[PDB]
RNA sequence: AAACUCCAGUUGACACAAAAUAGACUACGAAAGUGGCUUUAACAUAUCUGAACACACAAUAGCUAAGACCCAAACUGGGAUUAGAUACCCCACUAUGCUUAGCCCUAAACCUCAACAGUUAAAUCAACAAAACUGCUCGCCAGAACACUACGAGCCACAGCUUAAAACUCAAA
């Protein structure tokens, strides 16, 4: 989990944000901001660590690690609220769609599917 | 071949699509004086669109600012303060006659 | 309740003509609904019977629009017959 | 109506026939019960107006063409 | 429309429910 | 047409004036139609922008005796 | 000045006075017109009870209290009673919808009161309590 | 986020209602909040009568607390206003300012339905 | 461009060591919110 | 008529209930469904299709357990009507509706009009309704009634739900 200090994914790129107040790097921090911003970080280590473009975001390998950020974001929300049926159902969908993209992805290029199992710890089984 | 004939272009004589009062701008919950005026001053009832003049989309910014402003220690509901009574009218709505 | 009094729903005499006071008032509360409002609180209005009675008068209003639509684009035409004998 | 006069007095003009009123419903589709037996029916009908005063096609329009008439048309 | 054959339905399980009741 | 668009800014600016249109009257030239004929023939000297051609055709005209009296 | 249907709000300082009173200070005259029955009770503007008549009160039985002639009878029993006590002036507030609506308003002045403003009080919820089924009579 | 505390005092004096907006902010900022700034919208007479704390209120100050703070700690100092004496009403709301308004073109007018029934001579 | 204009207002925010000084400034002005408009479109500022 | 008469009216204090106007809007969500305020989390998928039974949901009613209780209210009791009145009308009150935790798994769950893509030409098209078609796929259906049954299986369901025949019978529906 990024510390509460790491700075926004668009603002760190900006020069002259090193040396500056220590207010506005509180302000422009992820403890001043919502859930979503700390999952668009999340994303974005992945890619550095996974995928050999960043940049390219509509590959099958960006999908995979963009759609298992909201899976971790649900299991989140469904621990606190157990009665919410509106969400457990976005989160077996969610499943349902990753196994569809790791079964293409096993069946086009077995080198990443290696790559992407590790790095996001998913254990790929086989449908009854 | 002819130079009479006319040409592919878009209305030029077309006029600028109408806005309503509040066009542009921001329907706060805090200034009551602008969200009693679309209220009727012995009901506090909220007036509708086809009164108001309103759009959509500032018609609802207008109920949930009234909304809001009630329930938070800031607007009346069953009447419309006596002091914004002599704002312009701008509601098409007449009682007396 | 907790509001202040005789502001909300109240209408000053003006030369002891009650009569017109009284219609006044009755206009203000037909006007916002209040009049209609609470006839139907009298009886509970099941949820399917409310909105079949909603529906009922957004296609009356509709069709009352119309029709009155035309009746004033037409009433242009109700002047004597210029041809009499044609 | 506006031309109704107008019409006729030209008909009058050129010897030829002229219909700007109502039109009976059988004038051209029962003839010779209107008319007679040994009637004989226009060989051109010139339609100066094709609506009637309800904005709908003249009955002679599709009346002509039962009975094999040429129509002229504006 | 009318309603013909649901009130063949409607006896239908109006006895039958009547009967579990019974036995 | 291509002058439609001189004409939608003509009747903003000034709007119909006094002089009213003569349709019986076939060759019947309009203040707004004489405008045209004045920016369209300046269109030709070789200005290349519209604010500069439309405020020049509103001086000529003036020069002619035509009134042209503003919104304003 | 003019005239204007809106009461004087108390705290702005108007000129509008009725026997040297303030509006503030005219008696109320709080009726409860309702289907059956129309109760009406004098009040001053320190809440004191001055006069109390309904039609139960003019003896009338059943069905005769909810009309009008039961109203307006009981509006006279109760500016008799009032009009003893020094009121001339009132302020009127309607609560309900019944028969005896207006015509109590007719008794009130058919014993010497005249009134300078109606108040309507009509119970309205922004839904609340749920209403006894709808009959089929 | 910026948030906006709508702050309803009691009618009290200058040196009361200053102790007051003091011990409020200070525990803003032990939540871990980013005071910006503080308004005063002036003492008036509240639209209704509102009953707090064993007391029925009929004025109030108003005051208005623009700043960053966490999203936890929105509901810490809704308990916290609960509790004070001598904070009438106080809620917390997204401040307006960071809500952008979309540009408007104008009303666009809507025709008539049309092919809404079969073209039959019924 | 907006990082510099929060560090020049981040200077205006209230701080433990102004937050007495800043409490007696809002006691003694007034924010007005409250504007009505009218038919053309026109805000009326109230005259106060 | 019964009922009530610590009853009624004004004022003041006071909710684990329910959410006027806006809404002449037509939005969200898979559907069910959702219309008081604030805040937090948050609304799958860069081809489509894809299940009575897998997986997960599903109005009202209802069960079990513990709380709450303004009002409404099956049952029940009383009053009246009536040839009778186990009903319609009046009164009172309960289960229930609410919360928490489990279950049940149904609907005229019907916008009775499947999902995706596309067209407006030709023979427009039995009728009515909400104009008529094409491609592709899944699901279902073949006289009526017996039958939202019986048996069997499965299910926290034990007067239950799902799935679901035949014989006898008619020449119509
Ligand atoms: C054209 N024939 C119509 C038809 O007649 C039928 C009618 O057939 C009846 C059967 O005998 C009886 O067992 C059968 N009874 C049963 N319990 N199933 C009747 O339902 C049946 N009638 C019917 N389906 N409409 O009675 C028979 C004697 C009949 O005349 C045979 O042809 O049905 C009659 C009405 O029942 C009509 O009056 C006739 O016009
Ligand atoms: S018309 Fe642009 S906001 Fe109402
Ligand atoms: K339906
Ligand atoms: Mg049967
Ligand atoms: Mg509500
Ligand atoms: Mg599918
Ligand atoms: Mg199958
Ligand atoms: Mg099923
Ligand atoms: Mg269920
Ligand atoms: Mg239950
Ligand atoms: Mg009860
Ligand atoms: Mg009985
Ligand atoms: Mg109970
Ligand atoms: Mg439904
Ligand atoms: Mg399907
Ligand atoms: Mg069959
Ligand atoms: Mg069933
Ligand atoms: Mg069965
Ligand atoms: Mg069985």
């Amino acid at each position: 989990d990024p510390p509460p200090s790491t700075l926004l994914k668009d603002y760190q790129n900006v020069p002259g944000i090193e040396k500056v107040d220590d207010v506005v790097k509180r302000l422009l921090s992820l403890e001043m901001a919502n859930k979503k911003e700390m999952l668009k970080i999340k994303q974005e280590q992945f890619m550095k660590k996974i995928v050999a473009n960043p940049e390219d975001t509509r590959s099958l390998e960006a999908r995979i690690i963009a759609l298992s950020v909201k899976i971790r974001s649900y299991e989140e929300h469904l621990e606190k609220h157990r009665k919410d049926k509106a969400h457990k159902r976005y989160l077996l969908m969610s499943i349902d769609q990753r196994k569809k993209m790791l079964k293409n992805l096993r069946n086009t290029n077995y080198d990443v599917f290696e790559k992407i199992c590790w790095g996001l710890g998913i254990e790929y089984t086989f449908p009854p | 071949s002819n130079e009479d004939l006319p040409i592919s272009m878009e209305n030029p004589y077309k006029e600028p699509l109408k806005k309503c009062i509040l066009c542009g701008k921001h329907v706060d919950y805090k200034n009551v004086q602008l969200l009693s005026q679309f209220v009727s001053p012995f009901t506090g009832c909220i007036y509708g669109r086809h009164i108001t003049g309103l759009c959509g989309k500032k018609q609802k910014e207008i109920t949930k600012a009234i909304k809001r402003a009630q329930i938070m220690g800031f607007m009346p509901v069953t009447y419309k303060d006596p002091a914004y009574l002599k704002d312009p009218k701008v509601c098409n709505i007449r009682y007396r006659e | 309740a907790k509001h202040l009094k005789f502001i909300a729903r109240t209408v000053m005499v003006q030369e002891g003509n009650v009569e017109s006071a009284y219609r006044t008032l009755n206009r203000i509360l037909t006007m916002d609904g209040l009049i209609e409002d609470i006839k139907h609180r009298r009886y509970y209005e099941k949820p399917c019977r409310r909105r079949q009675r909603e529906s009922y008068e957004r296609c009356r209003r509709i069709y009352n629009m119309e029709m009155a639509r035309k009746i004033n684009f037409l009433m242009r035409k109700n002047r004597a017959d210029p041809w009499q004998g044609c | 109506r506006q031309f109704s006069y107008l019409i006729e007095n030209m008909a009058r003009d050129c010897g030829e026939y002229a219909h700007t009123r109502y039109f009976r419903g059988g004038m051209l589709t029962n003839a010779r019960l209107l008319f007679g037996p040994t009637v004989r029916l226009p060989d051109l009908i010139i339609f100066l107006h094709t609506l009637n005063n309800i904005f709908e096609p003249h009955v002679a329009v599709r009346d002509a063409a039962k009975m094999n008439i040429p129509t002229v048309g504006i | 429309k009318n309603v013909l054959k649901i009130r063949r339905r409607k006896m239908n399980h109006h006895k039958y429910r009547k009967l579990v009741k019974k036995t | 047409y291509h002058e439609d668009r001189i004409r939608a800014k003509f009747y903003s600016v000034y709007g119909s004036g006094q002089r009213a249109f003569d349709l019986f009257n076939p060759n019947f030239k309009s203040t707004c139609q004489r405008f045209v004929e004045k920016y369209t023939e300046l269109q030709k000297l070789g200005e290349t922008d519209e604010e500069k051609l439309f405020v020049e055709t509103g001086k000529a005209l003036l020069a002619e005796g035509v009134i042209l009296r503003r919104v304003g | 000045t003019k005239f204007s249907i809106y009461p004087p709000i108390p705290g702005e300082e108007s000129s509008l006075r009725w026997a040297g009173k303030k509006f503030e200070e005219i008696p109320i005259a709080h009726i409860k017109a309702s289907h059956n029955n129309t109760q009406i009770q004098v009040v001053s503007a320190s809440n004191e009870p001055l006069a109390f008549a309904s039609c139960g009160t003019e003896g009338f039985r059943n069905a005769k209290k909810g009309t009008g002639i039961a109203a307006q009878t009981a509006g006279i029993a109760a500016a008799a009673r009032a009009k003893q006590k020094g009121v001339i002036h009132i302020r009127v507030v309607v609560k309900g919808l019944g028969p005896g609506r207006l015509s109590a308003m007719h008794g009130l002045i058919m014993g010497g009161l005249e009134v300078i403003s109606i108040t309507d009080n009509t119970p309205i919820p922004h839904n609340g309590c749920r209403p006894r089924k709808a009959r089929k009579l | 986020p910026r948030y906006e505390l709508a702050l309803i005092l009691k009618a009290m004096q200058r040196p009361e209602t200053a102790a007051t907006l003091k011990r409020t902010i200070e525990a803003l900022m032990d939540r871990g909040a980013i005071v910006r700034d503080l308004e005063n919208l002036g003492e008036r007479a509240l639209p209704y009568r509102i009953s707090a704390h064993s007391q029925q209120h009929n004025r109030g100050g108003y005051f208005l607390v623009d700043f960053y703070a966490p999203t936890a700690a929105v509901e810490s100092m809704v308990e916290h206003l609960s509790r004070d004496i001598d904070v009438i009403r106080g809620n917390i709301v997204k401040h307006p300012l960071t809500q952008e308004l979309k540009e408007c073109e104008g009303i666009v007018p809507v025709p008539l339905a049309e092919k809404l029934y079969s073209t039959k001579k019924r | 461009r907006e990082v510099l204009q929060l560090q020049e207002e981040v200077k205006n925010f209230i701080t433990r060591e102004n937050l007495e000084a800043r409490v007696e400034a809002a006691l003694d002005s007034r924010k007005n919110y409250n504007w009505a408009i009218t038919r053309e479109g026109l805000v009326v500022r109230p005259q106060r």
